[PDB]
């Protein structure tokens, strides 16, 4: 296994072998078929493969501020008729419709 | 003007320099340093050889008592064995037995081999650096040694350069060396005078030529026979008959590094590691003024074929429009792409191309020719092969570098949900904006 | 360099497959293919006169 580095090789009395490593096999390019990540398997293979998960974290930690923005809108759109008296806000569920906008 | 270069300690790759001297042109110099080694310093400690058992004759003690006189000798060894009965033609050749005695005495010495084929225990510390460095300047394909410490001035062709100091005090000796005649290695040897018996590091000289050594043999001498006339004694195994095979390897092929070590003296070329700054030195014999160097305008370039090799895998092609005949120096000026060419020679309206090489996918880039910028971009591509034997150029990168459509994808997927969490804060104060009055 | 492909089996048809490496530039091949000959493998197993 070369390194990232390079391999030095002796063989018996002759002078020595010098490799180092280059481009991938490289099954890869860059379209609407992505073949990106075969690219990263070059640059790294697994070192900044946390890179794309914690890129993946940090949508789903993006979405999970999308659901508490839900959350509290659906709470704070209750709040304006958390139990009114009135019977009847069209003015604000028709206008508003959050859940169940039968309830006038 | 002065100006002062940085190098990494590699071998092999023509790094390139711009000296900037405002109102002149701009000078593209090469360098290449060809050699690069480490001079420790030499304190021979000890010699030390194969050595030999110096056995006089025995001293057959016919029924007296014999004794030996305690001489100085490096393993001087002694009995007087009793009742001993030697044989020959006529038997015994003496007469009594009862107090029949004999002297039996050895030492050990040096030998032959010690003139000509030994071992050196050697001391060295802190080393000095020197090397042997070419210059393509101006169709010159110059070249200088200096021993490269920061202290070495030397001028030659209007050019007055210091090479050194080295960044890095890696060294790769230890305290201790040892030499063989051909090879090197990094042990920690018994100290002269300590010689542990039996293992390397017994029998020892300061010079290669001294009368006097210090040895530990553990000689014993045993009992001889009924007529066996002979010396009987314990056999003194020494670290040399035996040190072919417990060598593990020479530093050649320990090294850190990639360093070849040769001896005599025991030099370590090419030792890569680090970055050398040097300091070149040139008035104005071979700047070029701004006005009279050909100034060029329709900077056109492009790239038909770029391929993210370790060879000259982009030929850029760019069709110009100058002012006049005359070289003209062309550089890069980001560290994601290197160029094979110093200066090209330019007439007017004409059209060049370059031998250049990059690492990553896609990048645009902004060429200097003759404090002109001309910005062209490229796609390229992997070489097929895996393996080559020879050190890149460009490879040097960092991590946040610019690609193809990747930074497009990145800009795509970041979309965003905080103008809808704002439009959360907007329903929160339109609902507080009844009694948020106060604080 | 290396290619592989598909050509329909067919007699006395020409034949161009493009041959692209990177760098270089591209080639088209011409091929054409004049038999398909079918070798069975045989075993007698008697004859009649
Ligand atoms: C050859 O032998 C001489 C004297 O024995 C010694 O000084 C010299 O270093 C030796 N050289 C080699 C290459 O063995
Ligand atoms: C200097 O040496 C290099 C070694 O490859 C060669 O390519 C270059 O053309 C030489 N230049 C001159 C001016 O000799």
């Amino acid at each position: 296994t070369v390194p990232t580095e390079g391999l030095e090789v002796t063989w018996g009395n002759n002078e020595p072998y010098k490799y180092w490593p280059q481009m991938s096999t490289n099954g890869t390019a860059h379209g609407h078929p992505h073949e990106i990540i075969l690219y990263y398997y070059e640059l790294y293979p697994t070192m900044t493969v946390v890179i794309v998960s914690v890129a993946s974290f940090v949508l789903l930690s993006m979405v999970g501020t999308a659901v508490g923005m839900c959350v509290c809108a659906r709470r704070r759109c209750i709040t304006p008729y958390e139990l009114t008296p009135g019977a009847t806000v069209p003015f604000l569920l028709s206008l508003l419709c959050c859940v169940r906008t039968t309830k006038a | 003007y002065e100006h002062v270069t940085v190098i990494p300690n590699t071998v092999g790759v023509p790094y390139k320099t711009l000296v900037n001297r405002p109102g002149y042109s701009p000078m593209v110099l090469e360098m290449e340093l060809q050699s690069v080694t480490l001079e420790p310093t030499l304190s021979l400690d000890y010699i030390t050889c194969e050595y030999k058992t110096v056995i006089p004759s025995p001293y057959v003690k016919c029924c007296g008592t014999a004794e030996c006189k305690d001489k100085s000798l490096p393993d001087y060894s002694c009995k007087v064995f009793t009742g001993v009965y030697p044989f020959m033609w006529g038997g015994a050749y003496c007469f009594c037995d009862a107090e029949n005695t004999q002297l039996s005495e050895a030492h050990v010495e040096k030998s032959e081999s010690c003139k000509t084929e030994f071992a050196s225990a050697y001391r060295a510390h802190t080393a000095s650096a020197s090397a042997k460095l070419r210059v393509l300047y101006q169709g010159n394909n110059i070249t200088v040694a200096a021993y490269a410490n920061g202290d070495h001035a030397v001028t030659v062709k209007d050019a007055k350069f210091v090479v050194g100091p080295m960044s890095s005090a890696w060294t790769p000796f230890d305290n201790k060396i040892v030499v063989y005649k051909g090879d090197v290695y990094n042990m920690d040897y018994p100290p002269f005078g300590a010689g542990r018996p039996g293992q390397f590091g017994d029998i020892q000289s300061r010079t290669p030529e001294s009368k006097d050594v210090y040895a530990n043999t553990q000689l014993v001498l045993q009992r001889p026979a009924a007529g066996t006339v002979h010396v009987p004694y314990s056999q003194a195994p020494s670290g040399f008959k035996y040190w072919l095979k417990e060598r593990g390897a020479s530093l050649q092929h320990t090294a850190p590094f990639g360093c070849q070590i040769a001896t005599n003296p025991v030099r370590a070329v090419n030792c890569a590691v680090g970055n050398i700054p040097i300091s070149i030195d040139i008035p104005d014999a071979a700047f070029t003024r701004v006005v009279d160097a050909p100034s060029v305008t329709d900077m056109s370039c492009e790239v038909p074929a770029c391929t993210h090799s370790s060879d000259f895998g982009g030929v850029a092609i760019i069709k110009y429009t100058a002012s006049k005949k005359g070289k003209c120096a062309v550089h890069s000026m980001t560290n994601a792409v290197t160029i094979r060419e110093a200066d090209v020679e330019v007439e007017g309206n004409s059209q060049l191309q370059i031998s250049f090489s990059t690492a990553l996918a896609s990048a645009e880039f902004r060429v200097q020719v003759c404090s002109t910028q001309v910005h062209c971009a490229a796609a390229c591509h992997p070489p097929k092969d895996h393996i080559v034997n020879y050190p890149a150029s460009h490879t040097t990168l960092g991590v946040q570098d610019i690609s193809t459509t990747a930074m497009s994808w990145v800009q795509k997927i970041t979309g965003g949900v905080g103008l809808i969490v704002a439009v959360a804060a907007l329903i929160l104060i339109v609902v507080l904006c009844v009694s948020f009055s106060r604080h």
